């Protein structure tokens, strides 16, 4: 019926053609027979009849008349429906302003009329006057006057002057402007003047001024002369239950300002004195301001007793507005909640449901069965049985409830599997039960939580539930490409002790011909669960081409995996189920199964596995006592030991040999060194406590104590657990945030006192608050990420693409924390990889890198694979398939349509709630550096000139294992490509002083300075060194702040020293606290010292201010262009940074602090991009220095780090989906033939798509810079003005909306919820391509 | 120090203590420029003779039976209203049958009328005329000034000369064309227009009786007369507003604005200030508190609560109020409403239903302790929807008898679907019907009966024997 949305602002005339009558008086009611008074605010002949085709005096009451106006009253006789959709307007009788376009952010008027918003407030306040067309009365068009001197320029002059006050005066103004003088005017200054804030105010002023021409609105319509007035029914008046009644604020607001332009119109007729006209004026504009929005301009206007009234932008903006609470999420009928049980015996694809509860839900379908069998000759009938509970209405249900899904949900839907599908099973109770799987997927408890019930109700609802919904459809985790539907804590402790051999047992060796007997012999009480025996087995394998290969052979194995092995599928190898299965050898067990079988046996086997768990564990009946609290014999020695060493150092500290903070250190260090001996001692006595003997002496195995097979099959428990329960619990935390000294030293088995207990409390305390504030703050992180890329979605297949994403293991300096095969799986390939050799042709280009794939590039050690991403994405309004890659939720590609960047946003705002000088080298390797500017010193060490060195270790392999950033002018022992051996020094430098050595030899001679104008001399007391000390611009005088100290080498010629390869001499100005090693007279060697110069939030607000792209509070100076640097002149500060390039001119500067420390020297050439100062890195700088495979590098370094050291996994695929869309916008450097701005920031498709057609044409594109935004910032701008009201700021989007007269396209997903329509993401993606292909023809 | 500030209350006091408060003197002396301007006024609209022709033909009316005596004349300065009236009619008629002896027979009527207190409706009445007909004659000049200086160009001296004083003749029509100037001959085309004016001027003159500088003389002087008195009021009203002010402090809190009661009490004031007489030697504040009173009282009463209440009603409910609110401070507790019948004199059920009438009506958005965030209008569900099981009971009763009425005849059906506002906008009358189908009325009835027998013959309808829920 409709395709877009028009907003604008409403004219005069337009705001009467919508009235259906004028509201003169404030009655409502007649207090009487409650009839609607005439002429008011419920008048009936104005918004429609009270009831359904009556007339207000009876005189017509049939449909007969309907359509006919009565002659008595005047009240249409029809529907009481239009009621609901009829407005008044009331005639002001004085112009009255806009608050919304007057206190907006920017001031809208203010700006547009170049007159502060201050003196337009004074104008309005009835305070000074204001000229208007002034002529040749030497008056300026917008000069404001007070009174005295409006009355003396009335006295000199009685005529060519004109002068008003107020809205009047505001919309003479406005009418008076003309728009295109101001915009020729504008566009002369803009060329003529130069300046940067004139210019962007210029531009800002013709920006909006083109864009007010080019809309249909008026400059005097922002003044309002008539307001409408809401429909009756929206501001209900209907009498409370005991004879009272209920109204809403609006009709106060109206009542108010009816009444007070009543009595504007009465004094103006009794021609009343100015004083009180003004004032009169002012209550007409403080009441439509407050009607409009209360407690914007002045106090909020208090309500009947205490709290303030409610306005048109009170309802339309927070949280309960109409946008989030009416609109994105509504009350639902067909559903329903209880509690929640188990019920074991239930299969993964359905549950338990009350029959009540289902009673309830499909009444329609029990009357339209009824109805249809012929039991019931009529819906009454059927109800009638329906309440009396028959033989037959159960049977009905039965039959009805067979086939139909139903919906279940958590109140908490963190992801995509909060919502799940499942079969419903009659059952008697009052609780609903739920497999125990999806417990974990459901982050569900059986300790009072509740879950809600919807059923779908039409044919495509109920086969889309069955299709995609269905708890069997989705078993692994969207997040990562892991199963989700794993055991936890009763099935794995059941098969742990299951498959768990023993020493000595009943019937060891006995040689088994089959699992069939083993269970036998187990059951018939002849043999134990678990004894070491021979069982031959035959295993099938998938060898051939889809076949099946048999093969029998002896296994050396126990009873109980011998009879575990009969639920496996056969698929598998036997090795998969001789271990302790664990809970992890579980899950890889699962995973395996799956990805070789398939679907269905998959979820067959976790059913098995369940079934095989539960049972097992019930018949193992495992229990704890106090006898499981094993205390070590030596705990209580170590803590004398412990007090003794107390003591002795608190004697040394009275001694005065050590200072406080040092005692406190050491006796910090002595508690944690015996903490970690009782956990020790007590960890070796529990794990192998259990002792026996087979048929001799003596042997010692695994411990068979309840509690540690508890915590070492990973149920539940964990070795804190164990040292909290069997040792002291350590080191507690005051409140300030220190580590009080003294421990505790006794365990819960052992009687904790009052002391240890307080000082507890306020750890448990502060984890209270903690886990309180973590999920406040994780809602609106996941808020806001999904509210950015909610309109991406899957469109095209391959969008012929040839950039990507380089992609290496992660090395921090030490052990690889992310092989190369999790960051490489499941995508695609951007160029063609070769050999590891280069000698063949690898894998094709666009291939997908599957398990196979993956085990060849391991198998032939591959080094590193680049693949494709969304940001290098070319496809226009979406990505295409091949450079998302795969759905890490389905084994096949990822399907078109698919609304990936929700799941995205979900994955990554889902585990927020969890989130609270000497080189040593580890392993034998090759030595290797990258960028390093070396040369051979005096004394034979590689010292390194270059600040772009990175030391790293390659194997024989030639995988890299180490990666380490040498500093400038370190020792190096090796070189490049020298064998090492493993704990082996290579590197040296001192941390606390960067060198100054010089890369080549010589003399070193004193030119340019003198003792106490820039160097002081000194003699050292202990070492007794002479060395000059350099001052820096502050310490020394105003003489010689231009003589910088100049140390030049030279030869024994007296010439400069030539860098062997140039010959630009080597003289380095020394700053200010530079020591010299060396004076003059002494020869030097190249590499050796000549001068000294001395030199992380926990949680996730790191992540937080990554997303929202927030600069660092110490950025780090970068260098524009490579080229060498000329340090510039002090200018009233530190330094000028002007770097010359190779041929280009030099005109960059920048404002350097005296108080940041500078590595650069004075000849030494930087890099584009490269680092000038240390500390935090800008990503804008990164971004507009690097591209946008630097920066969204670096964003997905910082993220995937966070996550790793909190211990969660997530593919990066999210994060760069979030990349993409905060790098949407981009501004214009210059246009070369398309109309564009200097400085005017739009679209990067729209650019994208001008330039693709002006190259297609002969015309030329022109160029622009990628801009980089925060999450907020993108999703405020955007091209919907809906979907950007909807987040937030609905106040000043409306207003830019209505000036700018924008049009809005749905065009998306969260504009079409809004509308209330199919999304085009899912099933509607196809009719939304045939709309668009039907549209347009 | 001409702003930092958002309320308005303050800019009002300001603008209000920029004037200062009057004194004795000075109140005698706005009354004295008060009276002397009235005065003036009375004898420039007393010195018209319409004004005594008005007075005539209002007296007429009232002797023709078509008004009454109350509004002719407010008092004097009823045989001698009569006999007053008229001798005023003999000195009229004498002075339009004396056309040199008219302007003192003139001065004598407009001071025998002026010893007559008239009406304000009627004064105002002979000020309005007086406007009206001064209007049509500075119309009349406008045009006769556009169509020549205007038109003509002809200079602005010479225009002011021979137009000042004649304002009736040819003496701007043909000099302002036959004056040998190039521009002068060419508007014999508008010198129509000027006949018609200069007809216009004299008959408008035929119709008034009297020369035209005279009536923009008293034109003039009432105009001066008038500013005058609005000057004083002014001046009077500005004095009185810390008195308006003070009274309006001590009803902030009966639910309106104190802006709002400040209002009603400048208007009060001006009411006052209107009908105020220094004579009686009395000072302003006695008798304007009454006034300032009487309108905010009237202003609490109409215009603060939603529904609104009428005077007697609100007064009656203050009563009982005061006189509860007395026994119970005399007595000890709350009394009952039956023993209130006892004190007040009531049938003891109007007070029952004072008792009942409803309060001002709560807040649709008030809130009900924490409740999620949820305030009370979240609980009010319509009652003007039909269940939907009722719309499918219809559905299946409309198809029921639609397959009833299919199984009888064709000319059943057809009398039955008359008969009945089945299947057709409105139903129609047993007489229509019969007219319609050529069949009389009995028999029609009897057709119905027969109808209506073999309905309620069993074996049929056992599905709308079905549609009973009891
Ligand atoms: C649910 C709520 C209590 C919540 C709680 O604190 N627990 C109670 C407290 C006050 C109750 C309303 C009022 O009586 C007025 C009115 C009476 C009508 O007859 C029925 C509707 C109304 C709106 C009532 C609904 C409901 O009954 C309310 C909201
Ligand atoms: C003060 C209290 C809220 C307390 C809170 O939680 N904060 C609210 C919640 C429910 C409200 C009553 C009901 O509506 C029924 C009834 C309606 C009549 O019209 C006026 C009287 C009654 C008794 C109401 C009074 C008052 O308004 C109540 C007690
Ligand atoms: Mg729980
Ligand atoms: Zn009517
Ligand atoms: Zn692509």
């Amino acid at each position: 019926e409709f395709d877009a949305i028009k907003i604008a602002l409403a004219s005069p005339d337009m705001i009467r053609s919508w009235s259906f009558g004028e509201v003169k008086k404030p009655e409502t009611i007649n207090y009487r027979t409650f009839k609607p008074e005439r002429d008011g605010l419920f008048c009936a002949r104005i918004f429609g009849p009270v009831k359904d085709y009556e007339c207000l005096c009876g005189k017509y009451k049939r449909l007969k008349h309907r359509g006919v106006i009565c002659e008595k009253c005047g009240v249409e006789v029809t529907q009481t429906k239009v009621r609901r959709e009829r407005m008044g307007h009331i005639e002001l009788a004085s112009p009255t302003a806009h608050i919304w376009f007057l206190k907006s952010l920017p001031s809208r008027i203010g700006l547009l009329l170049d007159m502060p918003l201050r003196d337009i407030e004074r104008v309005l306040y009835f305070e000074s006057y204001v000229v208007i067309e002034g002529g040749m009365t030497n008056l300026e068009r917008q000069q404001i006057l007070t009174e005295e001197q409006y009355l003396d320029a009335l006295e000199e002059f009685g005529d060519e002057f004109d002068a008003k006050m107020g809205a009047e005066a505001i919309q003479a103004l406005l009418k008076s402007m003309d728009l295109e003088q101001e915009c020729e005017q504008l566009r002369e200054e803009l060329n003529e003047t130069n300046s940067e804030t004139k210019r962007k105010k210029l531009t800002k002023r013709i920006k909006l001024l083109e864009a007010f021409v080019q809309s249909g609105n008026k400059p005097e319509w922002m003044i309002l002369t008539v307001l409408p007035v809401l429909p009756p029914d929206l501001r209900p008046l209907v009498p409370l239950d005991g004879g009272r009644f209920a109204t809403s604020d609006l009709n106060d607001l109206y009542r108010r300002v009816i009444n007070r332009n009543n009595r504007l119109k009465r004094l103006l007729d009794l021609a009343a004195p100015d004083i009180i006209v003004r004032n009169e004026k002012r209550m007409l504009q403080e009441a439509v301001d407050a009607l409009l929005d209360n407690g914007r301009r002045g106090r909020a206007i208090t309500g009947s007793n205490k709290r303030p009234l409610k306005s048109l932008a009170d309802m339309i903006k927070g949280k309960q507005g109409r946008f989030r609470q009416n609109l994105l999420g509504k009350r639902v009928d067909y559903s329903g909640r209880s509690v929640i049980t188990v019920g074991p015996y239930l299969r993964l694809h359905q549950c338990g449901l009350p029959k009540k509860m289902a009673l309830e839900l499909f009444k329609p379908f029990i009357y339209g069965k009824l109805e249809l069998r012929g039991l019931a000759t009529t819906i009454k009938a059927a109800k009638k049985m329906v309440e009396r509970e028959e033989a037959v209405v159960w049977d009905i249900l039965d039959e009805v409830i067979r086939e139909h899904p139903v919906l279940l949900n958590r109140a908490p839907t963190l992801h995509r599997l909060g919502i799940q599908a499942f079969e419903p099973v009659l059952i008697e109770g009052k609780a609903i039960q739920l497999h125990p799987l999806v417990c974990a997927a459901y982050n569900a408890d059986f300790d009072g939580d509740q879950m809600a019930v919807h059923v779908p109700l039409t044919l495509e609802a109920q086969l889309e539930a069955r299709a995609l919904m269905m708890s069997t459809n989705n078993i692994l985790s969207p997040a990562n490409g892991e199963p989700i539907i794993v055991p936890s804590q009763d099935v794995v402790l059941g098969l742990y002790y299951m498959t768990r051999d023993c020493v000595n047992a009943k019937g060891e060796g006995m040689v088994l011909t089959g699992p069939k007997e083993a269970e036998r012999l187990y059951r018939s009480g002849l043999a134990s669960l678990h004894a070491r025996v021979k069982v031959r087995i035959t295993e099938y394998e998938k060898d051939a081409n889809g076949e099946l290969v048999a093969k029998t052979s002896l296994k050396d194995t126990t009873v109980g995996r011998a009879i575990l092995w009969m639920i496996v599928p056969k698929g598998l190898p036997y090795s998969i189920v001789n271990q302790a299965l664990g809970k992890k050898a579980i899950s890889k067990m699962l995973n395996t199964c799956y990805r070789i079988l398939g679907l269905k046996p998959t979820v067959i086997f976790a059913d098995q596995i369940m079934y095989t768990g539960f049972a097992y564990a019930a018949r193992s009946g495992a229990s704890v006592g106090i006898d499981d609290m094993v205390i070590p014999e030596k705990k209580h020695e170590i803590i004398s030991e412990a007090e003794a060493e107390v003591a002795e150092i608190q004697e040394q500290f009275q001694s005065g040999l050590v200072t406080a903070g040092e005692r406190y250190n050491k006796v910090i260090d002595i508690w944690a060194a015996a903490n970690d001996r009782v956990s020790k001692a007590m960890m070796d006595n529990l794990q192998t406590e259990t002792v026996i003997n087979r048929d001799g002496q003596e042997e010692k195995q695994v411990s068979f104590n309840s509690i540690y097979m508890m915590a070492d099959s990973g149920a539940r428990g964990s070795a804190a657990q164990i040292r909290q329960l069997a040792g002291m619990r350590g080191l507690m935390a005051k409140p300030d945030g220190s580590i009080i000294e003294t421990p505790i030293t006794a365990n819960f088995r052992e009687g904790l006192n009052v002391l240890q207990y307080f000082i507890s409390t306020h750890g448990a305390r502060k984890g209270l608050a903690d886990t309180a504030l973590k999920t406040a703050n994780s809602g609106y992180l996941t808020r806001r990420l999904v509210d950015v890329a909610q309109d991406l979605v899957v469109t095209e297949d391959d969008c012929g693409t040839h950039e990507g994403i380089m992609m290496t293991p992660v090395i921090e300096g030490g052990d690889v924390k992310e092989p190369l095969r999790d960051r490489v799986l499941g995508r695609v390939t951007a160029e063609d990889v070769l050999k590891p050799g280069t000698a063949d042709i690898l894998v094709p280009r666009n291939t997908l890198l599957h398990e196979q794939w993956c085990d060849l590039l391991e198998e032939n050690s591959v080094d590193a694979v680049k693949v494709r991403s969304v940001v290098s994405c070319d496809t226009d309004f979406g990505v295409c398939a091949h450079c998302y890659g795969r759905d890490l939720a389905r084994g096949h590609i990822i399907n078109k349509g698919e609304a990936i960047g929700v799941i995205a946003a979900q994955s990554i705002g889902e585990p927020g709630t969890q989130l609270t000088s000497s080189i040593q080298v580890k392993n034998k390797g090759s030595i290797k550096l990258s960028n390093v500017k070396s040369v051979v010193n005096s004394s034979g060490k590689l010292v390194i000139t270059s600040r772009n060195t990175e030391l790293k270790l390659i194997d024989e392999f030639g995988r890299t294992k180490e990666s380490y950033k040498v500093p400038y002018g370190a020792v190096l022992a090796k070189g490049d490509g020298e064998q090492v051996a493993g704990g082996e020094t290579v590197a040296n430098w001192d941390p606390h002083t960067m060198p100054v050595i010089t890369e080549v030899s010589g003399f070193v001679r004193f030119t340019d300075m003198i003792d106490g104008q820039t160097i002081t001399r000194q003699t050292d007391e202990l070492t007794g060194l002479s060395s000059l000390v350099v001052l820096d611009s502050a310490e020394r005088t105003a003489g010689g702040k231009d003589l910088r100290p100049a140390l030049k080498i030279v030869d024994a010629q007296g010439n400069d020293v030539l860098i062997p390869g140039t010959d630009m001499p080597a003289q380095y100005f020394l700053p200010g606290k530079a020591i010299v090693q060396l004076e003059d007279g002494v020869q030097i060697s190249s590499g050796d010292t000549l001068a000294r110069i001395p030199q992380i939030t926990g949680g996730l607000p790191r992540v937080a201010d990554l997303f929202e792209a927030r600069r660092p509070k110490e950025p780090a100076i970068l260098a524009e262009i490579s080229g060498i640097v000329s340090f510039g002149k002090e200018t009233k500060g530190k330094r000028r940074l002007v770097i010359t390039p190779v041929d280009g001119s030099d005109p960059y500067e920048e404002m350097i602090p005296k108080w940041r420390q500078l590595n650069v020297f004075e000849g030494e050439r930087v890099e584009r991009g490269d680092v000038i100062s240390d500390g935090p890195e800008a990503p804008h700088d990164i971004l507009r220095l690097r591209g946008v495979h630097a920066v969204t590098r670096y964003i997905v370094n910082e993220v995937q780090d966070v996550y790793r050291l909190q211990g969660v996994k997530i593919n990066d695929k999210h994060i760069e989906v979030i990349v993409r869309q905060m790098l949407r916008k981009a501004t214009i450097v210059n246009a070369g033939s398309s109309d564009f701005l200097e400085g005017e920031q739009v679209e990067y498709s729209r650019v994208k798509i001008a330039n693709r057609e002006l190259e297609a044409n002969g015309k030329v594109g022109a160029t622009y810079s990628r801009d980089l935004l925060g999450i907020t910032k993108a999703s405020l701008a955007t091209e919907s003005f809906i979907s950007a009201a909807s987040f937030q700021e609905t106040t000043r989007v409306l207003t830019e909306a209505a000036v700018a007269g924008k049009r809005d396209e749905l065009r998306g997903l969260k504009e079409n919820v809004i509308v209330g329509r199919l999304i085009p993401a899912g099933t509607g993606y196809a009719y939304h391509q045939d709309r668009m292909r039907r549209r347009a023809a | 120090e001409i702003g930092r500030t958002t309320d308005p209350v303050r800019m009002y006091m300001r603008e209000m203590g920029t004037v200062e408060l009057l004194t004795r003197e000075g109140e005698i002396d706005i009354a004295k420029r008060i009276e002397d301007g009235i005065n003036q006024v009375q004898c420039s609209v007393a010195e018209y003779p319409e004004a005594i022709t008005y007075l005539l033909e209002q007296y007429d009316r009232v002797e023709a039976e078509e008004a009454r005596l109350s509004d002719l004349i407010t008092g004097f300065v009823p045989e001698l209203a009569r006999e007053k009236f008229a001798e005023l009619r003999a000195q009229y008629v004498v002075t339009r049958d004396t056309i040199a002896t008219a302007q003192e027979e003139i001065l004598k009527l407009s001071e025998v009328f002026k010893q007559f207190r008239l009406v304000p409706k009627q004064f105002d009445y002979l000020v309005n005329s007086m406007r009206v007909m001064m209007d049509r004659v500075r119309t009349q000049e406008r045009l006769i000034m556009k169509l020549c200086v205007e038109q003509c160009k002809m200079p602005k001296k010479n225009f002011i000369t021979l137009f000042t004083g004649n304002e009736t003749s040819d003496t701007w029509f043909n000099a302002a064309i036959a004056m040998n100037k190039p521009w002068s001959e060419k508007l014999h085309d508008v010198s129509e227009e000027v006949h018609r004016a200069l007809q216009k001027l004299q008959q408008i003159e035929e119709e008034t009786g009297l020369t035209i500088e005279q009536v923009k003389d008293i034109n003039r002087r009432m105009s001066i007369g008038e500013a005058k008195a609005r000057r004083a009021k002014k001046e009077m009203v500005e004095a009185n507003l810390r008195l308006v002010i003070s009274i309006a402090k001590k009803y902030t809190n009966r639910g309106l604005q104190f802006l709002d009661l400040i209002q009603e009490g400048n208007i009060g004031l001006m009411k006052a200030v209107d009908k105020f007489e220094y004579r009686r030697g009395y000072k302003f504040s006695t008798y304007a508190t009454w006034w300032i009173r009487q309108a905010i009282t009237r202003s609490i009463a109409d215009q603060a609560r939603t529904i609104r209440i009428p005077v007697h009603m609100i007064e009656t409910i203050n009563k009982l109020n005061r006189i509860s609110r007395q026994m119970l401070q005399e007595m000890g507790r709350e009394p009952t409403p039956e023993e209130l019948a006892e004190r007040m004199l009531m049938p003891e059920d109007k007070i029952r239903k004072v008792l009942k009438i409803a309060k001002e009506p709560i807040s649709m958005e008030t809130p009900i302790g924490d409740d999620e965030d949820s305030h009370l209008g979240d609980f009010i569900e319509d009652t003007t929807l039909e269940l939907p099981l009722d719309s499918a009971t219809t559905e299946s009763l409309r198809a029921a008898t639609h397959d009833v009425l299919a199984g009888l005849t064709a000319r059943e059906a057809k009398v039955l679907r008359m008969r009945f506002g089945i299947d057709m906008n409105t139903d129609y009358t047993l007489e229509e019907v019969g007219k319609q189908f050529d069949v009389t009325r009995e028999r029609i009835r009897q057709i119905e009966a027969k109808a209506l027998r073999k309905l309620r013959h069993p074996s049929r309808s056992e599905v709308l024997r079905s549609f009973l829920d009891d």
